Parts: structure tokens; sequence; C-alpha cells
């Protein structure tokens, strides 16, 4: 639970550049296997606009727009459209609770209080614990946004998924 | 002390470099037979070693 | 914050200049003000003066009067009128 | 004194718990809402118009049909280039043939065979797996560097005779990515990697396993494979050898789509990586169950 | 001069090819007073406007 | 022409044999016996001999003579370099950072490329800074100071 | 205590290994235990090298092995003499490093010189007798800060961008000589001692007051010289980089207090001793005679 | 170990009375060599006026210390002590010392010119043998009272350096130098205030980057104590300035690898000051207390 705490306050560290917020989450069996959780090496994330349009690209378009071309002698613009993709990746602190545990049980033998609507148990053979950066330049943030979540293994294979705002926040910020 | 007092012939690259070194001349195609009086005097290799 | 950024000949006195400006502050009774505000206006119009190097009085006892800068003569008398309308 | 910040974390704890789905419903994973978070104190204004989500929803489509439409393509230029050549097509992998087969039904079996492969080719496919080298930095130069030594003039006498080697050629063996396609009972098998060699006696194609046995399935008549190269030429075989031969083409797509959907990851230094590069790893940083932490 | 015609009007003092492989292959200089030196740029344009 | 003139002051070293003449008992010299030192390691033992000796002048005046009888070479090189002031006086610099590059770039002088241990030393105490040339064919630079 | 230590070679000896063992007599073997008899299998660090594992490994095992001066080899015996502090004795240095009167040495694993020749001293099948390297102090002073330079500055990079630097970074120019760290690689030891310059940064930049925070500004501002303006040009980089904002000047002091400014002061001094403990090695030889060969020294020995 | 020391100059009687007097002083030689001249005694060969206390503090760092025998009518006898054994020294320092005192070698600060042997510009100089709390106490009042000499023009700051001035230790007062002179600071002193400034400064703005990527590996609580810490000086620091300190991410390699070689390098040049050398242990002090028995700690 320390990775949380240090994230929030990275992100209230660095809010008035990135204009980014945190988001915590746990992942269990249901996202990763148990090799998978044991060897992980990063964890990514990308914004996307409601247009489609990453983060950190040009606001208005790049040369990227442009078809590719076929030539190998040209890869596709190889250089610096790689540099352009990898720019638009950001990584994000985890940890990994390698053994099973409860996680409300869990939370409470650290020093935090809990206190939710209904106390159901949750029971998970391992959790990964990472936080994870939404934008919100103009102080508004649209449904329509979307984020990508990326794990990396030592042999350099990715696993990618994407989530749309309405899902991560709907009750949530219609409560606030 | 000046820095040199021919620059096409004191260079790595120079022309008189590029033809009387042995070792440009061995890329150029030359007849080894003819003698060369400048060639002890740019034969950098044998003078280094 | 303008005067603490400028490039002054010298950095001596208008650091004082600067210190006393930073240490002004309004107290809960009205009749204090005028003094304080005096003392503010003087050291600010110090520091002005040094910006554009104008020479400044120094004579023994005497104390820069405060004045506009670099302002043309009718717009100064017609913040004048404005002032004496006020009174 | 002053209270840190870390106390006031833990006793104002959190106080929610919530499942969250992937657009494609494929993985959950739960998001913890804590009451101290400065996410709190900010500003923050939400709204959810109806023409963002419809706009979001189709740029989520197009970025999926990346793979489908160059599958498409694929197929479409198998199509065409066998209208082209009036269904003639050459012998260019090296297997024997008998005159007395029936070569209709073998003809039949290669459409059964197009439509199964349209049917199940996958993000997995050869030609994925086959372009995403092409996406790596190094690429490019590699490319250039290879057209530069490719047509050099013949040397002269001189450097034959004095100074460097000869600059090497390319090998002999290339690295090919395949589909292979069973008919008799429906089995598609997607980017299996094949090496590829030139026959000395007669200029055909020979396949081999990574282990270097050959590869049989020229000889069975209920399989058609798909063959793509590195310079992304695709062969499509049927039995015997007979290939349709083209290129894949891809300036259907955006570089941008193409490349933010499978570009190649590229590591940044960490705990266990020598700083100098290409060295030899030592064991892997795992985290395990099984054992007590070291600490 | 007209004695030194054998040497003078021989092809290989009017090839540059060597010159220009070697100073390519040494490189552009580092020291920090050359590099005022390497900067200049040159564009081709159209013509028509 | 600048508008001034100047003198170059250069000191050239030579190497000479020298002779001497001394009168006969022209000085007393006593000698005191030997003391031997003893010094102990592990794998040897270094011993220390020292002889004190006295000398008392007898002459009235001086009895003793010199003269430069023979030179066979010079050790420097008679040249004309000039002394590079910005090597005595290193930590001087303008006061306008612009002008000092340009002045720096100009007179051929290198600024101190990074900070280091070895360049803060030299700054504040000073070092060998002009190293060797790669060939010495003049022998030593005979530096020119300039009035 | 044992202070000659037997070590018996379980291999038959030539007459040239003989040769060779009387040949390095005075020079310095360590040992992973003080035992009275020990095999020839657990001298120098051949028991412990290894590639692919890294530098500071082999520096930390090296650190906690005993030293040992060599002499008498007696015909398949060799004695190892165990020094006591503060004596004198003569000590041969096998590296290529140039020692120098009055200077302190350290022990470090060897470096990468740069005939690439090194050459093996005594071969006994697969066997080999490894020594370490005695190094003045600045050298070996060097080569730790290098090594956590390197270090914090790889962490979060791509391979790409730090090539040059750690290129750069790895050589080393010590007396006329080149050298170069071996294998460099992110490890535990580096990672905590990473952690703990990490929190004594920290500590510092708390612990600074306002005046020694404000003294190079002041200084700026009055006066100019070279020293000066290369901090200059570090901070201005820095300021630049941070925001468009102008060289402020600073201001008249708020609270002066002399205890304050001490205590503060030490706090400072506590945690700078900290962080230089980080990259100081222990001194193990000083020396005071030189043959002028630089084979040998005399050299009073530190524990 | 025996050093023997000659005297070229002309002594006279009275010198010598004057040197015997310095039987078991401490003497440092800037090597150790078996016969040496008097010129090389003591501290008078590197005293200039351009340099001062921190110059004289790292030349004694590595100079090598004797203890002086007596004379001979013109050769004076030195002994280097071994570590571990006991001997008597002379006390020279300013104060009186006391059985378990670790004692400090340092440059002395002033005279009293009562009984220097001086032979035609050349005198001999020693150091001063104080207990390590003197010692600590006088290098950090001047190395404070170095970084208030760039702004003495007000009057508390005048007040702040005379009360710096002035140390009482245990029933004995003396008023240390200021270190500045004719408005200015000597080169010496004025490059360990800068590195100290610089250190500070460089601190300040590399360390949350380095948590930041230390960090990214493991979370532990310190380094969230440390970012809470970073957090804290950053929002004091600029309580006086709008909007944000806006620290980026994107930065050059040349410019990380410069910084934290700077940083390292303004490091080393504070080894000298942050550490005291200790080199005796007192045993037994005489009741007249001038003289004492040591233990030799180098």
């Amino acid at each position: 639970m320390e990775t949380h705490l240090y994230s929030d306050l990275a992100f209230e560290a660095r809010f008035a550049d990135d204009e980014q917020l945190p988001l915590h989450l746990v992942l269990d069996q249901e996202v990763l296997s148990n090799e998978e959780a044991e060897t992980l090496r990063y964890v990514y994330y990308r914004n996307v606009d409601s247009a489609g349009r990453s983060t950190g690209r040009a606001p208005g378009g790049d040369e990227d727009d442009a078809p590719a071309s076929d030539d190998a002698e040209d890869a596709v613009g190889g250089d610096r459209a790689f540099d352009r993709e990898r720019r638009t990746w950001q990584r994000a602190c985890f940890r990994v609770l390698p053994r099973p545990l409860e996680l409300l049980d869990y939370l409470r033998q650290s020093g935090l209080t809990v206190t939710l609507e209904k106390e159901q148990r949750v029971r998970m053979f391992y959790a990964v614990f990472t936080t994870l950066g939404l934008r919100c330049p103009d102080n508004r943030l649209s449904g329509a946004q979307t984020l990508h979540l990326r794990l990396v293994w030592p042999d350099g294979s990715y696993r990618d998924w994407e989530f749309l705002a309405r899902d991560l926040l709907r009750e949530e910020m219609e409560a606030n | 002390f000046a820095a040199t007092h021919n620059p096409w012939a004191s260079q790595a690259g120079c022309l008189s470099d590029v033809l009387y070194n042995t070792r440009h001349r061995e890329r150029l195609g030359y007849n080894s037979k003819f003698y060369s009086p400048c060639a002890q005097y740019f034969n950098t290799e044998e003078i280094i070693a | 914050r303008r005067g603490y950024t400028y490039p002054f000949g010298d950095r001596g006195k208008a650091r004082d200049h600067l210190a006393v400006l930073d240490r002004t502050e309004f107290d809960t009774d009205v009749r204090h003000d005028a003094e304080i505000v005096e003392r503010a206006l003087v050291s600010a119009v110090i520091l002005a003066k040094m910006s554009v190097r104008e020479t400044l009085v120094t004579a023994i006892g005497q104390t820069e009067p405060i004045a506009f800068v670099h302002l043309k003569d009718t717009e100064v008398q017609r913040i004048e009128e404005n002032l004496e309308g006020v009174r | 004194d002053e209270v840190a910040r870390t106390d006031e974390w833990k006793g104002a704890g959190v106080s929610r718990l919530r499942e969250v789905w992937d657009v494609q419903h494929r993985v959950r994973l739960r998001v913890l809402w804590y009451v101290n978070s400065f996410w709190r104190s900010r500003e923050l204004s939400y709204d959810d118009h109806e023409v963002e989500l419809y706009r979001a929803l189709d740029a989520y489509r197009a970025r999926i049909a990346v793979e489908y439409v160059l599958i498409r393509a694929v197929r479409d230029e198998i199509y065409a280039v066998l209208r082209r050549d009036g269904g003639a097509l050459p012998q260019r992998f090296a297997c024997h043939v008998s005159r007395n087969m029936s070569w209709r039904v073998v003809w039949e079996l290669c459409r059964h065979a197009l439509a199964l492969w349209m049917d199940w080719a996958d993000v997995r496919s050869c030609i994925i797996k086959a372009l995403t080298p092409r996406l790596s930095r190094g690429a490019a130069a590699a490319a250039q560097r290879a057209r530069r030594q490719r047509e050099r003039s013949a040397p002269k006498p001189q450097e034959l005779l004095f100074g460097p080697r000869n600059e090497s050629g390319p090998p002999a063996e290339q690295t090919w990515y395949a589909d292979v396609v069973r008919c008799v009972r429906a089995q598609v098998d997607l980017g299996v990697e094949v090496r590829a060699a030139r026959c000395p006696r007669t200029g055909l194609w020979i396949v081999r396993d990574r282990r270097g046995r050959l590869r049989r399935w020229l000889s069975q008549p209920e399989v058609c494979v798909l063959y793509v190269t590195p310079d992304l030429d695709f062969y499509w075989v049927l039995p015997g050898g007979f290939a349709v031969s083209s290129r894949v083409t891809l300036h259907g797509l955006a570089q941008r789509a193409l490349r933010d959907r499978f570009q190649n990851f590229e590591a940044v230094l960490a705990r266990g990586m020598h700083v100098e590069a290409g060295r030899q790893e030592p064991e892997t940083p795992r985290v395990s169950g099984r054992r007590l932490p070291f600490d | 001069f007209v004695d030194a015609l054998k040497t003078l009007c021989h092809p290989v003092l009017h090839e540059p090819a060597p010159c220009l492989q070697t100073f390519t292959e040494r490189g552009p200089p580092s020291e920090p007073a050359m590099q005022r030196l390497l900067e200049c740029r040159f564009q081709q344009e159209p013509m028509g406007g | 022409h600048p508008g001034f003139a100047l003198t170059a002051v250069r000191t050239d070293t030579f190497e000479v044999d020298m002779l001497l003449y001394s009168g006969k008992s022209c000085t007393s010299v006593i000698i005191n016996n030997p003391i031997v030192t003893k010094e102990e390691r592990d794998i040897s033992t270094t011993y220390h001999v020292t002889q004190n000796i006295n000398t008392v002048d007898m002459g009235l005046g001086y009895t003793s003579n010199t003269c430069v009888a023979y030179v066979n070479r010079v050790r420097t090189d008679m040249g004309v370099r000039v002394q590079d002031l910005f090597r005595v006086f290193p930590m001087n610099v303008y006061r306008h950072d612009e002008v000092d590059r340009w002045i720096r770039h100009a007179a051929g002088v290198e600024r101190p490329q990074l900070l280091d241990t070895e360049t803060i030393s030299m700054l504040t105490f000073g070092s060998m800074s002009e190293r060797n040339a790669a060939a010495t064919v003049h022998g030593q630079k005979a530096a020119c100071e300039l009035i | 205590m044992e202070a000659n230590i037997f070590c018996t070679f379980d291999h038959k000896l030539s007459i040239a290994d003989v040769g060779k063992l009387t040949k390095l007599v005075a020079a310095v073997v360590p040992i992973p235990q003080r035992l009275h008899l020990i095999k020839h299998y657990q001298l120098g660090l051949h028991q412990f090298v290894d590639h692919t594992r890294g530098y500071v490994r082999l520096r930390g095992l090296l650190r906690n092995m005993t030293l040992t001066l060599m002499r008498r080899v007696e015909g398949n015996q060799i004695l190892l003499h165990v020094p006591t502090h503060g004596l004198l004795y003569t000590v041969l240095n096998t590296g290529p490093v140039t020692w120098e009167k009055g200077d302190a040495l350290c022990v470090l694993p060897p470096l990468f010189h740069g005939p690439l020749a090194r050459e093996n001293l005594l071969t006994l099948g697969q066997w080999e007798l490894v020594l370490p390297w005695i190094v003045p102090m600045p050298l070996a002073l060097e080569i730790n800060q290098r090594l956590l330079i390197m270090g914090l500055f790889s962490l979060d990079r791509s391979y790409e961008e730090v090539k040059a630097a750690v290129q750069q970074l790895q050589t080393i120019t010590f007396r006329d000589a080149t050298f170069t760290i071996p294998d460099p690689v992110i490890d535990q030891h580096l990672l905590i001692d990473m952690k703990t310059a990490c929190l004594s940064m920290s500590m510092v930049a708390n612990l600074a007051s306002e005046l020694t925070m404000t003294y190079v500004r002041k200084l700026a501002l009055e006066d100019s010289s070279m020293l000066l303006v290369k901090c200059q040009e570090l901070l201005m980089r820095l300021d630049r980089e941070r925001s468009v904002g102008e060289p402020r000047t600073p201001a008249r002091p708020q609270h002066v207090s002399p205890d304050d400014e001490i205590a503060r002061l030490s706090a400072l001094f506590v945690m700078l001793r900290q962080l230089d403990d980080l990259i100081r090695e222990q001194v193990v030889f000083t020396v005071c005679d030189v043959s002028p060969d630089n084979k040998s020294a005399t050299c009073i020995f530190k524990g």
C-alpha cells in the first residue's frame, strides 16, 4: 500500500505541470497469471482523448498521419516515428504481493481504516498494486477519454488493455 | 612553429599524401618496381614504427 | 517582486529598500495607515528613480519627495485633479 | 508539533471498492478510492456528451481494424494476382509431382483452404509477426546498408590484392513466418517460424524446421501454406510447390495507426541489467511466493 | 612547366576520391572552436515564386 | 601598427664546463668519526652511515677563483614564442561572458572544459599546466615576455 | 593470534612454477579466513571471479577478505605473513599503477589495462593466481565515485543514450595511464548505496540554512572569476530549465543567529560524512619509500 | 626511527637555550627522510599572505609528525612515534589538557612571539595540539564566519561575527582571528564556502528526480518520507513566488552527468574540513600541566 501513498504524493507534486490525477488499481488472478505476476518488470500507461489522439503527440497532428510507403529503406518513418511512438508511453510504480490474501483484511493489517457501503470480502491468489495517471488538462475531464494499461515482462513481451473514463468514474465523479 | 608550410603535402588526406604515401599507392594501381624519392618522407606507417 | 528581478547598478541600497517593501503590513486600526504607506511609497519611489538612474536627493536630513515617474505634466495634473476631487 | 501526511492518509482510509472491465470485457480489475487523496481538493468538471462518446467508439473501432484490413488486403491481392495470370501458376518450392494425379480435386481443396484461412486469420498471423521487426529503430539503417552493399561495383584488382577482406554478402538461409491451414480436420496454425534456403541444383525454395528437419507439408494434399518473407513478399503455396506470389502492400494504413498498435517495446535499465549493452544477463530478478523474501 | 607535363596531366592528380574518402573517415572535428566551422546549411528550393 | 611598441625579454640556458683555482691549505677541514644507525624491517635491514665534517675559511680574502672555460650546447631554443599570460593568470575573466568567449577564441586559448578537481587545483593552487609538445627538436621553449 | 599461515599446493610444482613463486615474494595475497593451514584453492581472487556478475560484488567480497604477505616458498609449501598494525613492511606492487612517496594505498579488484595482454601468473591446471590491485587513494576514490555516478545516471534510461555516456564514464586516466572499469551492473549493493545517497542528499537539502544557500548568488553578483563562471554555468542552466526567471538578488538577512547556524552546520557535516563514507575506501598502506623502478616500496601497515 | 636535522645557520648559546625548552614538542616534517636541513622544520615553509587556515590544515594532513629529543651542539634529533606506544609530549596549545582527552593538530592561529627561534627570516613555528571539541568548534566557527563575510554592512551581522569570534573552553578565553581582511576573503576559504553552498544548491535540485528514479524500482516507506520532506521544502521555498516550481522530466544526459559529477567534485573539497584528525590520547598529565603522557594514534 506504500506504492499508492507515494504515487499520490508524486502526482500531487507534479499536477501543476502534468495535469494528471492519480488512479489506484489492484490486479489479481483475473488479469494475469501467477508466473506473469512473479516475473513482471514494468507497467506502462497511455492517455487517449475522445478523438483517438494520444497525449504525447503534437496537438495538430504529425507526419505519422501520412500513409506508409512499403519501402524497406524508409521502414515506416523509422527512427523519428519510433521516437515519437515511444514518447507517448509513461511508466508507473508497482509492487507485487506473491501469496494468497484477503484484500480488506490486508488493508486493515496495514494502518488503513476501511469503511465500505458493503463489506464483502474479496480473496485473491496474488495482488499487484499500481497507480495510473488520468489526464485532465482543462480541469475538465470527458467521459470519452480512454486509458491504456501495458504490462511488460523480461523477454520484452507485453499485454495491452484499454479502458474508457465512463466505466472508471461514472458514480465516483457524480458523488463529487 | 607554423602549422605547416604546404597544406597540400603535410595533411593526412592531402594530394601529395595520397600521391606518394605507399599505403595510398597500393589502393591506386602502381608499379612497385619504380623508385621514388618521396617515399621515405611520406611512408608514415614506417616512420611511426 | 519586479524590483528583486531588476539589474540595478548597485544591489546594496536596492536590497534594503526591497526589504522595506516586503515588511509592509496593515494594522487593525485605521490611524496608522498614513505613515506606513508613506514609507512604502518613498522606498518605491527611490527604487524607481534608481531604475532610470536619476540623481535622487541625498542632503542631510532631506528625504525623497513622493512623485510620479516619467509621466507627462498634463497627465500628472489630471491625476492631481482626480485626487483633489476625491478630497 | 505537526502531523505527517502519512498519518492522516492512514487514518482517513478508503471508502470505495469497485470492479471495472475493459472496453472489450476481457479483463476485470478493482479500483480503490482514498478519502484523503489530493484528487478531492481540485475543482474538477466532468461531462459525457453523446457525440464525443460516439466519436471515441468510432476511433476505437478504427484501432481494432488495423490487423484485419491488412489480412483482407493480402486476400484480395491473392485474388487479383490469380485473376491477372489466368489461374496458371508456376512451381516455386521443391517437390516431385506426378502427371497421373487428379489436380481438379486439389484445386477444390485450395479453394476450401483459402476460405478457411480467411475465416481463422488473427492478430498472431504470419503477416503481423513478419512486419513487426520492420518497425524497430535499427531497421531503416540496416536496409540502407543492405542496399548500399548489394549494388556496389565489382572490386578492382588492387583492392583484391591489398587491404581489407571482401565484404560478405547476406547469409544463404533466411527466417520466414508462415500460416498453415489444414482442411481434413479444420485446423489453422498461425505465425509458425520456418527457415528457408534455395536449393543448389534447381533454384526452388526448401523450408525446414528451426531444428533443421525438413517440413513435409508440401507432400500432404489437404494442406495449403502461406509464407511471408522479411522483405514482405508472400507466397500462397498449394501442395506440389505451385505458388501464388505477390507483395504485402500496407499503404492502406496510416503510419501512426500501425506504429502505435504494434511497435516493439524497448527496455530501460533496471535491477540486474548490465550497464554495458549486449552483455549476458544474470538470473532474472524473480519475486516468488515459494520462498522467504530476501531483505 | 612544359617538361612537367608527364606528371601534371596524369588522371590521379585530378581525381579527389581518396582525399574525400579519408576526409569522411576522419570525421568532423570535436574541438569546440571547430564547431562554429561545422554548422552551415544549404537547401534546394523551387524557382517558381 | 597598433600605435605602441614593445620590448621582448628572453632567458637562455647554456651548458658549460668550469675551472677553479684554490690556494694551498686555504681552508681547514675537521672530520669526526662515523655514526651508524640501524633500521630493521622483516625482510631486510637498512643501515645509515653519517660522517660529520667541519670547515673553516683561513683566507684573509678570496683564496679561490672560478672561470667559465668552455661551452658546448644551448639547452633552450632561443625562439620567439611569447609568454601566455592566460596560463600564468588563469582566474581572470572579462565581466561580460560573450566578449570573454570571443576574446579567448580569437587569442587561441581554450577555456577549462569542465568543473573538475584538477581544474580547481590549477585555478587555486597552480600546476604545470602547459603540457609537453608531441616532439621537441630545439630544446626548451625560452618564452619571450613583453613590455 | 595466528601470525604465520601455511598454504599447501595440491598440485605438483615444476621448476618454472617455484621460480615464479620465489619471484612473487612480498606480494599481497587476500585470504577468506585467518586459518592456520589452507589449500592453494583458497589463494587469491580466482575462487570468486565471475563475469556477468559485476564489479561491486567482487569489491565487497575482497573488502571482507584478510590480507597477507607472501614469503618462503620451500618446496610445495608457501608461508603467508599477516601484518600487524603500525609496523614497517616491504611491499611489492604487481599492478600497472604508478606509486609515489607519501600517498595512501587501498585494495581493489583489478581493472582492465590498455595493452589487453594481462598475461598469467602461476596456472595450475584450471586454477590461476589472480591478485588484487594495490592502488593510491585518489584512484580508488575516483573509481568508486564514477561507479556510483554511473549507477545513478543509468537508471530508467534506454541503452541508446547511455551508450556514449557510459563509454566515457568507464575510462580512467591516472598518472599517464589509462584504465577501464570492467563490468558495471546495477545490483542490490549499488541500489542500497544509491538509496543511502538519496537519503543523505534529502537531509542535506532540508538542513541547509538560507545563508549557505544564498552564498553562491552573492558571490556571483559581487565577484567574477573563472571558477565562479564555471559554477554559474551549472546554476544558470538549472534555473533556465526551471523557469524564465532572471537572476534574483538576495534579500537582507531576516534572522541572524550564530547558534542556529552552528547547530545546523554540525548536522550538515554529519550528513556529509555519511555521504563521503560511500566512496572512501579503507586505507591499508601508507608508503614512505619507493624503488626508482617502481617495483616495490616500504610501507606502514594500517589495519 | 631516528631523523637527524642540521642547522647550516650560525646558532648562538641563547638560540640553543631557547631550542632546548621545546624538548618534547611535536614537529611536522614534509617527508620522512634520514637527514634534513633546518629549513624543513615546522610550518614556516608554507606560510604566505595569500593562503590561510584551510591550506595549512590540508597540508598538515599529509605531513609526517615527529617528536624531539635533546640536542647536540648543532644537530637536532627527531623521533617518529609508532602506533600504540606511549610518549611524553609538550602542551603548546592555548588550553589545558586533562585525562582522557583526544588531541587534534591544528595550524597556529596566533602566537604569544614570545620565544620564536628566528634565524635570518626563518623561524620555527609549531602547530597547536588541542582537544577535539575545541578543534571542531573553532573550525566550524571559522567556516560560519566566512559565509557572513559577503554582507557585513548590517549591524546585526557585525554583532553576530563579534559573538562568533570569542571562544571559552573550560576556564580559558581567547579571540579567533577574522578570516576576512580588507573586506575580502582569501582564496582557499572562498573555495571552501563556495563548495559547501554549491553542494547544498545541487542537492536541493537533484534529490527529487533521484527519489523518483529509486522509487520506480521499489517504493519503501523511507522514500515516501523523503518525498514528503522534499514536497514540504519546495512548498516553503516557493512561498515567495507565483505558480509552481515546475521541475521537468526530459533532462538531457549531458546535463545530468555534469550535475552529478559537479556534486561529487564539490563533495571532495570539503573532505578535509568535515573530519578532524585525532592523533594522541592523554593518559597522565603532570600537575604543572605543561606536559603530559599520551598514546600515539597515528
